[PDB]
């Protein structure tokens, strides 16, 4: 498959955080 | 009516239904499915580990290791299902959450950004700070083993060669993820190496030593490192294979940027540190996780430990199939009806 942005990753957005 | 896949009899239903072949792995075939209790989809391993003690040793272990084990960054058991009598049993299905691909597909078809390879092996890091902390060494860490979603969540699984770690106290298809002192000489190093080829094959999308066999494994393995520096020899406990690496030829390290050339700088030196040869020197999880090629994503408090060690004291290689067919019944009565 294709990945998506790391931002679609929950963990990831706890990250931008 | 029991559902079939590809002329195997897949008995799931009618909880689980509308099977989809994934594919064949260690004695057993994964299929997705529908959840109809749930509403959600599944993976759905079959597995037929009973004619074989080393089969039901790996279906025990596993069993016993994901049950016990709750991370994001590991997969788990949702359900296992098998026959009511002992008698009955032929087969044992393990129900998972169901991922879209793992890495040695993905890696198959896709190169990897240098963003998307940093955040996977976070979660690689993650997943097994997670895992020693229970003390237990997964041992056989590859691209096959880590499960993966295109919102680039990533689960570590197959946890059948699992053991508790000790100094000191079965194949297994490739050596390439193999450590260099398992060929010599167990201990926490050599999960580490195996995330450190990981993280090679993903920078080359190639494995970077594929070696054929034994001693050509360690070949290619001192065609990058080199040979060893001694420190390296004489921390050799086996004098046998000492005098072995001493009775070969000269190999020059190949610089990791000669080698990939395209990768990150903070990448190739964290790389550095989990291929060191000597395990000793080779760096620890928690460390890695603090290398600053990690620092974007890094947060200790936001990485979970195991509450305790798990414990593995039974009789490992020993026991009669007969005997751990009897042990996995037990093991998977908790999701029978009536337990
Ligand atoms: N939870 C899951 N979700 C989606 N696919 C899975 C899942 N678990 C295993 N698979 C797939 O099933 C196939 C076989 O892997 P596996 O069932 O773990 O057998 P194996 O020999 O035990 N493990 P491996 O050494 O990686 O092949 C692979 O194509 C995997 O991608």
């Amino acid at each position: 498959p294709q990945l998506k942005p790391i931002e679609s990753s929950i963990l990831a957005q706890r990250r931008v955080r | 009516g029991p559902e079939m896949v590809r002329g195997q009899v897949f008995d799931v239903g009618p909880r689980y239904t509308n099977l989809s072949y994934i594919g064949e792995g260690a004695y057993g075939m994964v299929c997705s499915a529908y959840d109809n209790v749930n509403k959600v989809r599944v993976a759905i391993k079959k597995i037929s580990p009973f004619e074989h003690q080393t089969y039901c040793q790996r279906t025990l272990r596993e069993i016993k290791i994901l049950l016990a084990f709750r991370h994001e960054n590991i997969i788990g058991i949702n359900d296992i299902i098998r026959a009511p009598t002992i008698e009955q049993m032929k087969d044992v299905y393990i129900v998972q959450d169901l991922m879209e691909t793992d890495l040695y597909k993905l890696l198959k078809t896709q190169h990897l950004s240098n963003d998307h390879i940093c955040y996977f092996l976070y979660q690689i890091l993650r997943g097994l700070k997670y895992i020693h902390s229970a003390n237990v060494l997964h041992r056989d860490l590859k691209p096959s083993n880590l499960l993966l979603n295109t919102t680039c969540d990533l689960k570590i699984c197959d946890f059948g060669l699992a053991r508790v770690a000790d100094p000191d106290h079965e194949y297994v298809a490739t050596r390439w993820y193999r450590a260099p002192e398992i060929m010599l000489n167990y201990t926490k190093s050599i999960d580490i190496w195996s995330v450190g080829c990981i993280l090679a094959e993903m920078l080359s999308n190639r494995p970077i030593f594929p070696g054929k066999h034994y001693l050509d494994q360690l070949n290619h393995i001192l065609g990058i490192l080199g040979s060893p520096s001694q420190e390296d020899l004489n921390c050799i406990i086996n004098l046998k294979a000492r005098n072995y690496l001493l009775s070969l030829p000269h190999k020059n390290k190949v610089p990791w940027n000669r080698l990939f050339p395209n990768a990150d700088s903070k990448a190739l030196d964290l790389l550095d540190k989990m291929l060191t040869f000597n395990p000793h020197k080779r760096i620890e999880v928690e460390q890695a996780l603090a290398h600053p090629y990690l620092a974007q994503y890094y947060d200790p408090s936001d990485e979970p430990i195991a509450e305790a060690p798990f414990k593995f004291d039974m009789e490992l290689d020993d026991l009669p199939k007969e005997k751990l067919k009897e042990l996995i019944f037990e093991e998977t009565a908790r999701f029978q009806p009536g337990y």
